């Protein structure tokens, strides 16, 4: 069973690399979610620091990949920066040779096809990571597009990636199936990070200090992330219930 | 490293075999028999297509017979995708010889470099060879009409009468026994389907499961005609020769 | 345009005895109607008794004779410490300057 | 080098070629065959730089042998024309192009019929009853326009090239020391030894 | 399995044993150390002396990068040099395009994407060392550690090899009893002494304690040896408290 | 490029892929070689497992490499095509540099330097191909005949057979060939080479093919109609 | 020393069978399923959009997809494999034809482009085949409409009609029934729903039914007036809302 | 299979091992180094006695002071000569001298080892590369394909060389005379070959500084069996 | 086990066979012994004859005029390792006019050794070198081991029963490494050092190989007659 360990297709037409690289996603034991504001899209993340030695600033799986897009990812930290630097790379060319700002989805396609050659060509192994990307995009607004090891990609009303994602899904399902609408219908930014730290408290059933949280949000010509204290501001305005 | 999922396709067994030649020609074995019957006055190619639905579109169709140039033709046996990289490489050498020597490429010529191309994926490269066996129905003004065969192997040689693909140990026999050297091209068109009739693997030898072709002497004289009849032509051939 | 030859004049003088040889030259470097130095030596020991000059142009002169010498060194590693012939310098030092054939050394050597 | 001419008679090519090789100042040679035998029935003569010419002439030659080799067969004088046109017109546009000028007089016996191809140095190629390059033209296409007949003997073609050669020798400025001539028909390619 | 006789392939956990294996080879090294303070970091290294026959003073294990930044290396000596090597050409390819001399963390993810790249492929092995590197930039100080597998973070102290788990204890102990800071001349000597305790588990042979230092103040920002009287004083305070 | 070593050794110390190559070769058909006094003939057997074959077209097993040398294999059919393309160019090459048609021994060097090579280069087999290489040096009438075998190494033979049931006719030339005494007439020469091949070659019927290379170029290979009278012939002096 | 492998990933297996395609193709049968229906005034090829997620915005993956003006192409299998062969063959439809007569290829032309691609990954050094097959359907003024199917060996036939994926056995019966030479495009779009509406388990309307026509020339479609022999493209998606009005008269 | 260029775990190359099993299948070649001179010797071994036993060359020229005798594969020697010619011949041209023979064994010997995944696999050939040069006189080096060279007074390699190296090993002394060293490779070679010496089966060389390298003709060497079968009648 | 099939592959303890295996082949060859004072560097080789009638395979070869190295294992390695080695000995000298520092002659040797070690295809170097050299910082002795392990030494010995002079060394430490200005007590104590090594055969004329760096020697080497004074 050599097709068990390159990129080549099972007797019952599958890639098994490509099945164990999303089993790598989940390594981190982390869970991240994203969804999209009338101005904004909101992208959170588990931030666990297990060891004290660590210093917790440079611990983070969101990565601002240009003035507009942010990426969050899903896996082992060597391959999310690998992913993170390529993105950074691919989106500064895409503005030198075409004149404009890469947008969200044509980046997401882009690494999606960079992807989907690992689980053609043997050489090379696919990255153990998902990667959401969101902006503000200047013809499509706030834009949520999401890749695999599989190299497949689609854009999304909102999302969540992780072990517990499934709890996180059902629960945005049901939110959306209600409100009835493709968004948070929200003014400012600062009440759709807020939705999402609720609607993921809620799933998952636990409750975040400012250091347990993770956030990155995308307006109209920034992709910016808060600090522990812009967390911790809307951490306390949640306690208002 | 990478050497652990290499099957070497270019390594000799210990009788001195080509593993995957043989493979290839087991694999051509399978494939809709193809046959071509050399007349003093032209030259027959017959090719037997696999079982085709009724959706399958009949006419604008042509996987099995192939033009090289206006005096060359091929029918095919194995993959066609196989089979389509050679024959593009082909007409750029017949093209090739045309524009250096301001005349049409000898049958041979064509003939052996499309096989010295299959010897070489036999002996470097470590990739498959084609799964692919050819008969070369053409004329040249040095030894008129010629058939030939090209096997995955690269060995290529010359017949009267010929089949590749399916039952070809069967159609050689029924061909050794009603082949004649004075022979006419309709005869000769006659005697093809016969063979088919005989070694086909479904009952009914209906019009839609052949692609027919002949290369006649017949035209404004001392010129060749190539044709590839259409599906019509091979419904008259059929009725004609009172197979149905 | 950029010309990447010059000339540092000095004199060179190579006479053979019946079981010695002197190569002398003048110690004075110069470009145009300018002094340099009044002590630059360009007749060099190479080893294995052999004594070198490459006069003309001073770069050329000094990147030939640096060759050479170099050449001295390998020819001992690479044949077990055999001393280099004076015949088998010259022979050396031919294929050193025709190894620059479309580009010379603008120098005149004397061994 | 200097002077090469060719007339296509009734059923054979007659080549002559100057026999002078001159360097600079001195005539170093008086007796030089500018000619390759490319196959049994087909002669190749040359003109240009030196060097050049008899290094383009051995390597069609020996193009030409292994084809002959390898197919057990004799390329038509067509074939073999425009096989040396297409290495010219490649040569043309190379960092450093052939220089040289060539006449093609063969037999083609399938065909039984003499041809004369005039190629010069950037692939041009010509069938022609007669031909000249470079200065020698000048002179004997007026003799070859006047007395030329496609259906002329061997000897006929022979004596209308005698009037060539003298016309040359006449008004020349340079001495070619002679021509060495030889005929392409059905049996192949002979040198008629002296003029 | 199969699983982990090449490098770069998937388990069906998602893990890449080849990788795991590496780190077998770090752990089977010898204890180093980095601990970042006030306005710089420091790094200590356990030299194990297999006979008096080595020089003292003349086997050194830390190594510089450009002029500000030290790395120290546990596990196989020469796939750490290679790695540094390729730190240097990083560093000097910076400085070059960018005038400034290269940031710590851009420092760091340069190593990070070079040893990660040597997880991608089946016809490289992993780096069979954990890296402690750092020093002083723009931003203040920096003290980094980097893993077979590609892995890095930012750290307040670190450590790897054989006296791992002491060394790790002993740091965490600083990081409570010391929270506002820990100074430059007072990380010099904790190092000595984490290196003497963590020699526990390699108490088979005796061994040379090796110090390097990166301080604002101390050094002025570049990284240089702790040598002869200071290195002698923080032995010292080391002898001490392992009685 | 693929780079694999395909020709390794073998802890006996044997190449597997070259005495595989010779396996190929042992299969082929039957070729078989002998000097005259002024002559060498070259004999080819042609299996006839196949019938209809149109024989004016189909490759001829007697190649000529140049005008004055000709070459016979027994093995893989295709990889001969191979060698006697590169031996064709090689002779012209030398022609070309040297202004004198190859040597027969310089010529089997070469061939045998190509196999040889492919028998420790990356990425290639070794040509399943035997060869018999015979004709005259220019200017000379003291005849040659040589055998290359896929390892590439080559020697001269007073004769020689190569191919399927060549261990039979080896042994039937060893017995009927005297080097103190080599067939001194062409027919003579012609005669023994028909005789060893038909200790295998079945019938007499397009079933053997003669070549003859005499001095200064003059090659020429005998038709059916010439080959059965010397089987008609050997057949009617079987009667002792 | 990156890429080792030179070697051939697919070979032939003693039986003649050449693995890597079989499981490819195995690959596609696992395919949600996609069809094609030649009218004599146009083609319709159609395909089920079915969703990971409620959350994916499905009109963003789009599994019919433009290639030229002229021609559409579907799948059934591997969706980022088709995602790629669409850009190459969108590409390739420029390198090798456009930018040499300054026209658009015809579909049997491109076809044969898309197949050489695919043959290729067959036998080229270091690579699985594409685990796809598509249909593409297009017109071309001197060969008029026409359809093709294109399998991961590089092999490509012309069809009438077809169906490939899941339940293609099912719809290829079921479009042998309903299948004349004399259908108008409006009929084969009504049938292409029929055969689907089989095949497809859930919710069956406009925004889970991806479906093209290769019909008339949309001028409106240009983008520009002033040129009177550029008429525009030939390849048209129906919008969500086009879909539903259909399932009306079902 | 496992690399080419891989260790066995006793710590030697497998490649160059199994090399080493092809040398001794090889026929015997015996080289003695005199102060009068080197002699090399070989056994041909036709392997039919149809095959011109003089067209078996494993006795080669390399420059006017320097011969070769080779065992094992003998194909796999073609290159290693041309390179030996080459690399003497560019040496005269670079230093106008005769290039030493220890040099040039070095230079063959560089080749050996530029093996693996560059050649595909190791020589199956072991040379005695036999010359004179001024600074170190007559000498003869046995050349594995291992990449090592050994200078020896005498040495055999080949199938017969384990019993004739033992026989060396007695016979030689520091003394001994051209004319003995042809006699004694005779001798030896008699009496590790299967097939029996004759002048067809066996041929014989030598280098002198005065004449250089010679291969002797049949009818010299046959002389010598004669004067070899002669002296051992005697006591 | 299965994980010594090539370089690139770690056994799940973490080791690299195929470096083990290189490392195996410098046991098998002949002892060599390295040690130094403050002036001096010496090297003393026992070198190992095939048979009778063969020569004794140089195990010492010169760098520079003030480096050099001893061998054992791989000859063909330690002539590649040694002329890659004079090759950055004359690059110092030409480029720099500098002769090139012993503990820089490691660093390079110890860079090339792992490239070796990391990449598919490739192969460790089957030998380890002693390395003497008299530079701008004095006297140096180095042991090169092909995993790419340098390490500078006041003396060591490796190969064949190497461990008998080890010890021997570890012992006399003292003794030779105040042989300041003497070169002959410090050979002297290099061939009574190398004879901690041998069984049954012992130091002849034409078996014993001695080289010396310092002060004011050119590296040079000792061979025949010229050691015939220290046996
Ligand atoms: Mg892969
Ligand atoms: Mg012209």
């Amino acid at each position: 069973g050599y097709d068990r360990h390159i990129t080549i297709f099972s007797p019952e037409g599958r890639l098994y690399q490509v099945e164990y690289a999303f089993k790598a996603t989940n390594q981190t034991n982390i869970n991240s979610l994203a969804v999209r504001g009338k101005d904004c899209t909101v992208v959170i993340s588990q931030k666990k620091v297990p060891d004290k030695l660590l210093d917790p600033t440079t611990v983070s799986y969101i990565f601002c990949i240009s003035r507009t897009i942010g990426m969050v990812v899903n896996g082992p930290i060597p391959d999310a920066r690998n992913a993170a630097l390529r993105a950074k790379a691919e989106a500064a060319e895409f503005r030198y040779k075409y004149g404009y700002d890469m947008p969200c989805d044509v980046l997401a396609k882009r690494m999606a096809n960079l992807s989907q050659i690992y689980t053609q060509r043997a050489y090379m192994r696919p990255l153990g990571v998902i990667l959401t990307f969101v902006s503000v995009d200047e013809e499509l607004g706030p834009s949520i597009y999401k890749t695999d090891p599989a190299g497949y990609y689609v854009g999304y009303k909102a999302t969540a990636t992780g072990p517990k994602q499934q709890e996180i899904t059902t629960n945005l399902e049901n939110h959306f199936k209600k409100s009835k609408i493709d968004h948070i219908n929200e003014e400012s930014w600062e009440k759709v990070v807020e939705f999402a730290i609720t609607h993921m408290i809620d799933a998952l059933g636990t409750e975040f200090s400012k250091n347990d949280l993770e956030v990155g949000v995308a307006t109209k010509d920034k992709f910016f992330t808060l600090s522990a204290e812009n967390i911790e501001e809307r951490l306390v305005a949640i306690a208002e219930q | 490293g990478s050497r652990r999922y290499d099957s070497r396709t270019t390594i000799f067994s210990p009788e001195g075999r080509l593993y995957q030649v043989e493979y290839a020609l087991e694999s051509i074995s399978h494939a809709g028999t193809a046959i071509g019957i050399m007349a003093s006055d032209g030259i027959v190619l017959a090719a037997e297509r696999k079982v085709t639905s009724t959706l399958l579109e009949q006419d604008t169709s042509t996987e099995k017979l192939y033009k090289l140039n206006d005096k060359i033709a091929v029918a095919v046996a194995g993959l066609t995708a196989d089979a389509e990289i050679l024959i593009n490489t082909a007409r750029i050498h017949a093209q090739n010889y045309l524009k250096t020597y301001n005349e049409d490429i000898p049958v041979e010529i064509l003939v052996r470099r499309l096989s010295d191309i299959k010897q070489g994926y036999t002996q470097h490269g470590g990739l498959r060879p084609f799964g692919v066996s050819f008969i070369y129905a053409g004329y040249d003004d040095r030894y008129g009409y010629q058939l030939y065969t090209s096997n995955p192997s690269g060995n290529y040689t010359g017949w009267k009468a010929i089949s590749v693909g399916a039952n070809t140990s069967a159609a050689q026999t029924l061909l050794q026994m009603d082949y004649k050297d004075d022979m006419k091209v309709d005869d000769a068109i006659e005697l093809a389907l016969k063979t088919l009739s005989k070694t086909t693997d479904s009952s009914a030898l209906t019009y839609d499961r052949l692609e027919f072709a002949t290369i006649r002497k017949g035209a404004n004289d001392g010129e060749v005609y190539q044709k590839i009849f259409k599906p019509q032509e091979i419904k008259d051939i059929l009725v004609k020769t009172g197979i149905t | 345009q950029f010309n990447p030859y010059g000339d540092n004049g000095g004199t060179i003088l190579g006479i053979a005895g019946e079981d010695f040889a002197v190569l002398a030259g003048d110690t004075r470097n110069i470009t145009d109607y300018s002094i340099n130095s009044r002590y630059e030596p360009k007749v060099f020991d190479c080893g294995d008794n052999i004594v070198m000059s490459a006069n003309g142009f001073a770069a050329d002169g000094d990147a030939l004779v640096k060759r050479f010498k170099n050449s001295v060194k390998w020819y001992h590693f690479d044949h077990n410490d055999k001393k280099l012939s004076i015949n088998s310098a010259a022979r050396n030092i031919q294929h050193l300057l025709y190894g620059k054939r479309f580009f010379p050394y603008y120098v005149h050597t004397i061994i | 080098m200097d002077i090469i001419l060719g007339i296509r008679v009734q059923d054979s090519v007659i080549l002559a070629s100057s026999k002078a090789v001159t360097r600079g100042i001195s005539v170093l040679k008086d007796s030089d065959d500018k000619t390759r035998q490319l196959s049994p029935h087909t002669l190749m003569s040359f003109a240009g730089e030196a060097g050049d010419t008899v290094q383009f002439a051995e390597y069609i030659q020996a193009n030409i042998q292994l084809y002959s080799i390898r197919e057990d067969y004799e390329l038509s004088p067509q074939a073999v024309s425009s096989f040396v046109r297409q290495e010219l017109a490649k040569s043309i546009r190379s960092r450093r192009p052939y220089q040289v000028n060539v006449l093609i007089g063969g037999y083609d016996k399938k065909k039984n019929k003499p041809e004369l191809y005039q190629i010069d140095y950037l692939g041009t190629k010509v069938e022609l009853p007669y031909g000249a390059h470079g200065y020698s033209g000048f002179y004997t296409f007026s003799l070859l326009d006047h007395h030329y007949r496609p259906d002329m003997t061997t000897e006929e073609g022979l004596d209308l090239l005698k009037l060539c050669v003298q016309e040359l020798e006449k008004r020349m400025p340079m001495d070619f020391k002679g021509v060495i001539v030889k005929i392409v028909d059905k049996d192949g390619i002979r040198q008629v030894d002296d003029f | 399995t199969g699983y982990d006789l090449s490098n770069s392939v998937f388990s069906p956990d998602g893990r890449n044993f080849q990788v795991e294996y590496a780190v077998k080879a770090v752990e089977n090294g010898t204890t180093s150390i980095g601990i970042k303070c006030n306005d710089g970091v420091v790094f200590a290294v356990e030299k194990l002396i297999t006979s008096k026959l080595l020089v003292p003073q003349k086997n050194v294990k830390i190594q510089v990068v450009d002029r500000h930044i030290g790395c120290v290396y546990s596990g196989l000596i020469p796939d750490g040099r290679h790695l540094v090597n390729r730190g240097r050409e990083e560093a000097a390819s910076f400085k070059k395009l960018y005038k400034t001399p290269i940031p710590i963390p851009a420092f760091a993810d340069r190593l990070g994407q070079y040893v990660q790249a040597h997880t991608l492929y089946n016809s490289v092995r992993p780096f069979g060392v954990s890296t402690i590197f750092g020093g002083v930039d723009k931003n203040g100080a920096h003290l980094y550690m980097l893993e077979p597998s590609g892995s890095y973070w930012g750290y307040k102290g670190a450590a790897t090899g054989k006296g791992r788990q002491s060394a790790k204890a002993e740091l965490e102990k600083l990081v409570d009893h010391h929270p506002e800071g820990l100074s430059a001349r007072e990380a010099v000597k904790q190092a000595a002494k984490i290196i003497y305790l963590a020699h526990e588990d390699n108490k088979e042979k005796d061994f040379e304690l090796e110090i390097s230092w990166c301080s604002l103040s101390e050094t002025n920002g570049l990284h240089k040896f702790v040598k002869g009287d200071l290195l002698q004083e923080a032995i010292d305070f080391a002898q001490k408290e392992i009685n | 490029g693929y780079d694999r070593a395909l020709s390794i050794f073998s802890p006996d110390g044997h190449i597997f892929q070259v005495e595989y190559a010779l396996e190929a070769v042992k299969r082929g058909t039957c070729a078989v070689g002998v000097k005259g006094k002024n002559c060498v003939v070259l004999g080819c057997e042609r299996r006839s497992t196949l019938k209809l074959q149109d024989t004016r077209i189909t490759p001829s097993k007697v190649s000529k490499i140049d005008s004055h040398v000709v070459l016979s294999f027994s093995g893989l059919n295709a990889d001969s095509r191979i060698l006697i393309e590169k031996a064709r160019v090689e002779a012209q090459s030398h022609r070309l540099t040297l202004e004198d048609p190859v040597t027969v021994e310089y010529l089997t060097r070469y061939v045998a330097g190509v196999q040889q090579r492919y028998t420790q280069s990356g990425g290639v087999r070794p040509f399943g191909v035997s060869t018999l290489i015979a004709g005259f040096d220019p200017r000379d009438d003291e005849p040659k005949l040589y055998q290359t075998e896929p390892s590439g190494i080559y020697s001269s033979w007073s004769a020689q057979t190569i191919g399927r049931n060549s261990k039979t006719v080896r042994e039937f030339l060893e017995k009927n060939y005297d080097r103190k005494e080599p067939p001194a007439t062409v027919e003579e020469c012609v005669k023994l080479t028909v005789r060893s091949l038909l200790e295998v070659v079945q019938t007499g019927a397009k079933n053997i093919e003669i070549t003859v290379v005499k001095p200064d170029s003059d090659i020429v290979a005998l038709s059916s109609e010439e080959i059965n009278q010397y089987v008609t012939q050997i057949e009617q002096e079987k009667q002792e | 020393m990156t890429d080792r492998y030179s070697f051939s990933l697919t070979t032939f297996s003693p039986s003649g069978k050449l693995g890597q395609i079989d499981y490819a193709l195995t690959a596609v049968k696992q395919g949600v399923t996609s069809l094609g229906i030649k009218a004599t005034n146009g083609v319709v090829i159609a395909t089920e959009k079915k969703s990971s997620s409620p959350l994916a915005m499905s009109e963003t993956l789009s599994k019919v997809s433009l290639l030229t003006p002229d021609i559409g192409a579907v799948y059934s299998g591997m969706g980022p494999d088709y995602r790629v062969l669409v850009d190459k063959s969108r590409k390739v439809a420029h390198t090798s034809y456009k930018r040499i007569y300054g026209e658009y290829p015809p579909t049997k032309l491109l076809v044969s482009e898309v197949a050489k691609i695919m043959q290729e990954a067959t036998q080229s050094g270091g690579v699985r085949p594409f685990g796809v097959s598509l249909l593409i359907a297009g017109h071309d003024e001197f060969n008029g409409f026409s359809l093709y199917q294109v399998d991961p060996s590089g092999s490509y036939f012309p069809w009438k009609a077809t169906a490939i994926g899941k339940g293609s056995v099912a719809a290829k019966t079921f479009l042998e029934k309903r299948w004349n030479d004399e259908l108008e495009l409006e009929d084969a779009i009504h049938i292409a729903l029929l055969t689907l509406k089989e095949s497809v388990e859930g919710e069956f309307n406009g925004d889970t039914i991806e479906l093209a026509i290769i019909g008339d020339e949309n001028p409106d479609l240009l983008g520009y007036t002033g040129i009177p022999t550029d008429k525009g493209p030939r390849f048209r998606k129906l919008t969500s809302q086009e879909i539903n009005d259909r399932l009306e008269a079902l | 299979d496992r690399g080419v260029s891989t260790f066995s775990p006793e710590g030697r190359l497998f490649q160059v091992e199994y090399s080493l099993e092809a040398i001794k299948l090889g026929s015997t070649a015996i080289g003695i180094a005199t102060k009068e001179g080197v002699v090399l010797g070989v056994e041909k071994r036709a392997t039919s006695p149809l095959l011109e036993s003089d067209s078996i060359e494993k006795i080669v020229e390399i420059d006017r002071h320097i011969g070769c005798a080779m065992s094992g594969l003998t194909a796999d020697a073609r290159s290693m000569i041309e390179h030996a010619r080459t690399a003497a011949v560019t040496h005269n041209l670079y230093y106008d001298e005769d290039i030493n023979v220890e040099s040039l064994t070095q230079s063959v010997c560089d080749l050996a080892l530029r093996f693996g995944e560059l050649m595909s696999r190791p020589f199956g050939v072991a040379l005695l590369i036999a010359g004179h040069d001024a600074d170190d006189g007559y000498q003869l080096f046995h050349a594995e394909p291992s990449g090592t060279f050994y200078r020896y007074n005498a040495k055999a390699i080949g199938s017969g060389s384990e019993g004739a190296q033992a026989e060396l090993l007695n016979e030689w002394h520091s003394s001994l005379t051209l004319k003995e060293a042809e006699l004694l490779v005779l001798k030896i070679l008699k009496q590790v070959m299967e097939e029996k010496l004759d002048e067809n089966n066996a041929q014989l060389s030598c280098i002198t500084k005065q004449d250089g390298f010679k291969i002797y003709d049949n009818e010299k060497t046959a002389e010598l069996i004669k004067e070899l079968k002669e002296k051992e009648a005697a006591e | 086990n299965n994980y010594d099939g090539d370089t690139v592959t770690f056994s799940p303890t973490g080791r690299l066979f195929q470096v083990e295996y290189a490392l195996e082949a410098i046991k098998q060859g002949s002892v060599t012994v390295g040690l130094r004072s403050n002036t001096h560097a010496v090297l003393v080789a026992l070198k190992r004859n095939a048979d009778e009638l063969s020569s004794y395979q140089k195990k010492i070869i010169k760098c520079d005029e003030h480096m050099g190295l001893s061998l054992a294992g791989l000859a063909p390695d330690a002539r590649v390792l040694s002329n890659y080695l004079r090759q950055q000995c004359n690059y110092s000298s030409l480029v720099f006019n500098r002769k090139l520092a012993v503990e820089r002659a490691g660093h390079l040797l110890c860079d090339k050794a792992q490239k070796n070690t990391q990449s598919y295809g490739g192969r460790p170097y089957g030998v380890g070198l002693l390395i003497i050299g008299y530079d701008k910082s004095g006297a140096h002795l180095l042991e090169f081991q092909p995993s790419g392990n340098v390490t500078e030494l006041y003396g060591t010995a490796i190969g064949a029963r190497s461990q008998g002079a080890k010890t021997y060394l570890e012992r006399t430490l003292d003794t030779f490494i105040k042989i300041d200005g003497n070169p002959d007590e410090l050979i002297k104590a290099g061939v009574e050092a190398i004879s901690q090594s041998l069984r049954d055969e012992s130091l002849t004329v034409d078996n014993l190989s001695i080289a010396i760096v310092g002060k004011d020697t050119p590296f040079t080497i000792y061979d025949g007659e010229a050691v015939a004074k220290y046996i």
